[PDB]
């Protein structure tokens, strides 16, 4: 399901893009590199005993 | 003819014919021992052995430009002294090994300069008295030599691979081997930081980077350890650490350290309990303060 | 953790960086930006088993196989959660091939 | 002193012969055709190997103080390893855990460097002693639990 | 080491009623007293329950579990070897550490040393009870698993929160009973105090 889910989802994120070149034009680029509104880049994992 | 060479004082009366030259017997004296170094018998005699000591204080200054060639006669003399065991022997017995350190460091020849550079090299056994002032002189004489490199690209090279087996042998007993094999290998033992408060902070900087992560895994060994011994080792070193921080003490509180604490904290064993209740105590007396 | 690609199409990457914080899982402060096709991408791959591996950041990123260079990464199939990536468009349509995750997952 | 070398039909002890010779022989020494097998010139396997008399045998005259636990620790080391090594073939090799591998390495130092002896080797006790000590040492005090601290601050470190 | 079907051990067993019947497998492995506890059975069990209620009437119901815990440690030694002790819960994990306990410190008896070369009974129905006491407080203490923790968490803590006297369990036997039985009591008596006051901060701290 998620695979299929994929794919789709990089379709639904360049209409970001297409987005960001209309509105904003350039990004900030560099560090900056601007087009981020959301989700920042941190996670949590944690390894757990299912079936033994 | 070691007995023949040292019953004769004649060699001792050339040597201190002094109205006759500068170096007139002491040119050819140390001729002579450079050339019977080559027997280790002739070089390892007493008669030479003796005569070391008598030359002590030539070894200190050479001040003058003919000094300067007795400075050379002495480097030569020290080669021979590093090529025999009982001449080195000698020579640890004879004094100003530092002296002659300092003459080195104050060096207007170059060559001078690498020759007693080279017989430094060539005392790759420990004597520690010449070790220890080495180590002075390493700090120093042997950053200076550094920035002052003249004449011989490969006495250059020489003098820098010197540098690095002093620093290499400096603080041998106090490296961090016994650290990593304590804390850092799991299996505790012997550590500095537990021999000292100021060796104790120290490796704690190294630990705490990201709340304490090599002091949180060395918590959690401590906690899951069945031997109390080890467990004891452990436990002194969280108390060391715990005691160094106040703030340190509650992170480790936080951490495995008051579960290391808790386990075998009155125990059967006597150590490994002390061990623990001064880890958790460090840990409550870095909580308020 | 996080989560480093240093390399990708960087069109949607750079949009899924960072906006307020958390460093952009490090990508900036340590391993390298999300950008690629400048040098070769193996060097992604040699990062993701040398910074993901590194327990900071869980996952990497590779566009399409093509030129994403992730057959030196086609080892990196054991051990799933210090490497794991699924190739998306970002521009360059996803091409099945040898790459970190892709055979294991396909298969 | 006697020594009667027997010889099992069958390779077995339920034959009349060695059964009846283990009911009144106070000792008992196997050699193992598994031990000849990987051709160690000594083949004796020390496991179903026992002397009745060894605790009146060993003596502080005789041995060191510290024998009948050496004794007792190989015994039960190669005993523990003979079970972790038949656990780590069922599970396998890399499921085997630490001291799983530490008693498969005991075994394989001591098959190796303790039982085998050259045709004429000739060694006092206590070399061997110190030996076994050795190996012993190479587990950690404290997997030595049935050895008593005493002779292990002996002769552990030595 | 030969079948227990030989005709003399049949006769035997069908008249005697107490058999304490050796093992080699603890024989090789150095278990002096090599008392198996599988095979051996005591037909006088219920002639002594007189003797037994007027000594100590909590003495029973403690062997009874003992008896359990041995049984339950040799029936999931088969499965742990198969599969591993990966899938074993807390209350496995308890029961291997009382069954390890029992073997080192109750069953195991070197006689070679004064304080192991006779038992008294006061001694070993102290050392049983303490034994089996710690394992009812682990019991509840695993089954209580409330306030986002305990179960496996609460016996992992136990084991470093309470493992001096999980130690000091083991060291119990090393008294010596030549110091007199009031003495021993009294040590026994502070040591199940000591106990009970385990797993009880343990519960107040609720993980």
């Amino acid at each position: 399901t998620t695979k299929e889910s994929m794919g789709e989802v990089m379709k639904d994120s360049s209409f970001a893009l297409i987005e960001a070149k209309y509105v904003a034009g350039e990004n900030i680029k560099h560090i900056v590199l601007e087009n981020v509104q959301n989700a920042s880049i941190k996670v949590r994992s944690r390894q757990e005993n299912i079936a033994g | 003819i070691d007995d023949v060479l040292k019953l004769l004082v004649e060699w001792l009366c050339a040597q201190l014919k002094k109205p006759s030259h500068p170096s007139r017997g002491v040119p050819v004296a140390i001729n002579c021992l450079a050339a019977l170094l080559k027997e280790p018998m002739v070089r390892s005699s007493f008669v030479q052995a003796d005569g070391v000591k008598l030359l002590t204080p030539l070894i200190s200054p050479a001040s003058t430009q003919q000094s300067i060639q007795l400075l050379y006669e002495t480097c030569l003399c020290v080669w021979l002294l590093s090529y025999y065991e009982p001449a080195v022997e000698y020579l640890a017995t004879t004094r100003t090994l530092p002296r002659l350190i300092d003459v080195v460091k104050s060096s207007t020849k170059e060559k001078v300069v690498r020759v007693v550079v080279l017989i430094l090299r060539n005392l790759l056994p420990k004597g520690n008295f010449a070790a220890q002032m080495i180590d002075l002189g390493l700090p120093q004489v042997v950053q200076s030599l550094k920035a002052q490199a003249w004449s011989d690209e490969d006495l250059l090279e020489g003098l820098n691979q010197l540098e690095e087996g002093l620093k290499d042998n400096i603080k041998r007993l106090s490296s961090f081997d016994k650290y990593k094999q304590e804390v850092l290998l799991g299996h505790l033992d012997w550590s500095p930081m537990h021999k000292d408060p100021l060796f104790w902070r120290d490796n704690i900087t190294n630990f705490e980077e990201n709340d304490f992560q090599i002091l949180r895994v060395l918590l959690t060994i401590l906690d899951t350890s069945s031997d109390p011994r080890a467990l004891a080792v452990a436990c002194f070193d969280l108390s060391q650490f715990i005691q160094y921080h106040p703030a340190g003490r509650v992170i480790v509180t936080d951490l495995k350290a008051k579960e290391r604490v808790m386990k075998l904290m009155n125990h059967e064993n006597t150590e490994v309990t002390k061990s623990a209740l001064l880890c958790i105590q460090r840990l409550f007396l870095g909580a308020k303060y | 953790s996080a989560l480093i690609a240093m390399i990708a199409d960087e069109d949607t990457v750079t949009g899924f960086l960072l906006a307020g914080v958390g460093n952009v899982d490090l990508r900036r402060k340590t391993n390298y930006l999300i950008v690629d096709s400048k040098t070769t991408v193996k060097a992604i791959e040699d990062a993701f088993k040398e910074f993901t591996t590194k327990e900071d950041i869980a996952i990497v990123l590779i566009s399409q196989y093509v030129a994403n260079m992730i057959r030196f990464l086609v080892d990196s199939y054991n051990k799933p959660i210090p490497a794991i990536l699924e190739i998306p468009s970002k521009d360059h349509p996803y091409d099945p091939a040898h790459d970190s995750v892709l055979s294991r997952v396909k298969n | 002193t006697q020594i009667p070398i027997l010889t099992m039909p069958n390779d077995d002890i339920t034959h009349p012969t060695p059964d009846l010779t283990g009911y009144i022989t106070e000792g008992q020494i196997y050699i193992d055709r598994q031990l000849q097998n990987r051709q160690i010139y000594p083949p004796i396997n020390v496991l179903p190997s026992l002397s009745r008399l060894m605790k009146s045998a060993i003596g502080e005259g005789m041995t060191r103080r510290d024998h009948s636990d050496v004794s007792n620790q190989l015994y039960a080391n190669y005993a523990i390893g003979k079970d972790v090594q038949a656990m780590k073939a069922v599970v396998g090799e890399e499921a085997l855990s630490s001291e799983d591998l530490l008693y498969l390495e005991f075994l394989d130092k001591f098959e190796r460097k303790f039982v085998a002896q050259g045709a004429y080797d000739s060694r006092n006790i206590f070399q061997s002693l110190d030996l076994a000590w050795t190996l012993l040492r190479i587990f950690p005090r404290e997997l030595l639990h049935r050895i008593p601290g005493k002779t292990l601050d002996q002769y552990y470190s030595r | 080491g030969g079948d227990f079907s030989d005709p003399v051990t049949s006769a035997t067993l069908s008249i005697v009623q107490v058999f304490w019947g050796l093992d080699k497998k603890l024989a090789q492995r150095k278990h002096f007293p090599s008392v198996n506890w599988l095979i051996s059975y005591s037909k006088y069990s219920t002639a002594l329950e007189s003797f037994y209620e007027q000594f100590d009437p909590d003495f029973i119901n403690i062997r009874t579990k003992a008896r359990e815990v041995l049984q339950r440690e040799d029936d999931l030694n088969e499965i742990v070897q198969l599969v591993g002790k990966d899938a074993l819960a807390e209350g496995d994990k308890i029961t291997l550490e009382t069954a390890k306990l029992l073997r080192e410190d109750y069953l195991a008896q070197n006689a070679f040393t004064p304080y192991d070369k006779f038992c008294p009974f006061y001694k070993s129905v102290w050392m049983m009870r303490n034994i089996i006491h710690f394992y009812n407080l682990a019991n509840q203490a695993v089954e209580k698993g409330a306030g986002m923790d305990g179960q496996k968490i609460t016996y992992t803590l136990i084991k470093h929160r309470l493992g001096d006297l999980f130690y000091r369990l083991v060291s119990q036997k090393f008294e010596d009973p030549a110091e007199g039985e009031p003495a021993l009591v009294a040590k026994f008596k502070k040591l199940h105090e000591d106990l009970t006051a385990g797993f009880r901060a343990l519960e107040d701290e609720t993980r």
